[PDB]
């Protein structure tokens, strides 16, 4: 009913009973192809966005929707628009690196970090993945595992800063 | 009948609490703020 009337603010209204109600599964994977069609509209994101909000409850209490939810916002990760300047896209980017992160910390790690690597080999600018290492080195906790590493540490060489990074390059190279 | 799950692997112990969780109370707020009208 909800999805269907078209909602935003009114989400605000009842996201008591949605993050209630997202613990049922299918209801998870309904809200997720909803909020997609509504986000995937080209300029969504210049009039609202509270929807990539959502997706934390249903990753986090959800472990299997981790690849859905990644692998939706690889799409949001490259939203460009004329409209919303490049400024306005990085800050949507930014946010959704956070978005990322937090997937990361539910232990999805490897496919996030191989597209990390992937897309600053390609389009994600430097400053987005100094903006990614800056969130994860000051939310993520030691130990550190190679097989995180092994992706991590060899695309923070092009930088140094967020200092953090110095004590995670001395920690997980010794 | 599609076999059991198994809970993932916590590769380190968690010295917060992520900022998503934080957003998540945040909107709590306007919740108990629905709940109160």
């Amino acid at each position: 009913n909800l999805c269907c009337n078209e909602n935003a603010s009114e989400l605000v209204a009842e996201l008591s009973t949605l993050y209630q109600c997202i613990r049922f599964p299918v209801v998870a994977m309904g809200v997720l192809k909803w909020v997609d069609w509504t986000v995937s509209e080209p300029r969504y994101f210049q009039l609202q966005p509270v929807h990539l909000a959502l997706l934390d409850e249903i990753s986090t209490c959800h472990q299997l929707l981790h690849p859905q939810v990644l692998q939706l916002l690889v799409k949001l990760f490259e939203t460009e628009h004329s409209q919303l300047d490049v400024m306005e896209q990085l800050e949507l980017k930014k946010t959704l690196l956070d978005r990322m992160v937090h997937l990361l910390s539910r232990g999805y790690v490897l496919p996030v970090v191989s597209y990390i690597r992937k897309c600053l080999e390609k389009d994600t600018d430097i400053s987005l993945i100094r903006y990614f290492v800056t969130e994860v080195l000051d939310v993520i906790a030691p130990p550190y595992t190679s097989d995180f590493v092994q992706l991590f540490l060899p695309i923070l060489e092009n930088d140094s800063i967020a200092d953090p990074v110095t004590e995670f390059i001395a920690h997980c190279k010794s | 009948l599609a076999g059991p799950l198994t809970p993932p692997v916590k590769h380190f112990q968690l010295k917060r609490k992520p900022k998503s969780a934080t957003l998540r109370a945040e909107l709590l707020q306007k919740s108990t703020e629905t709940a109160q009208q």
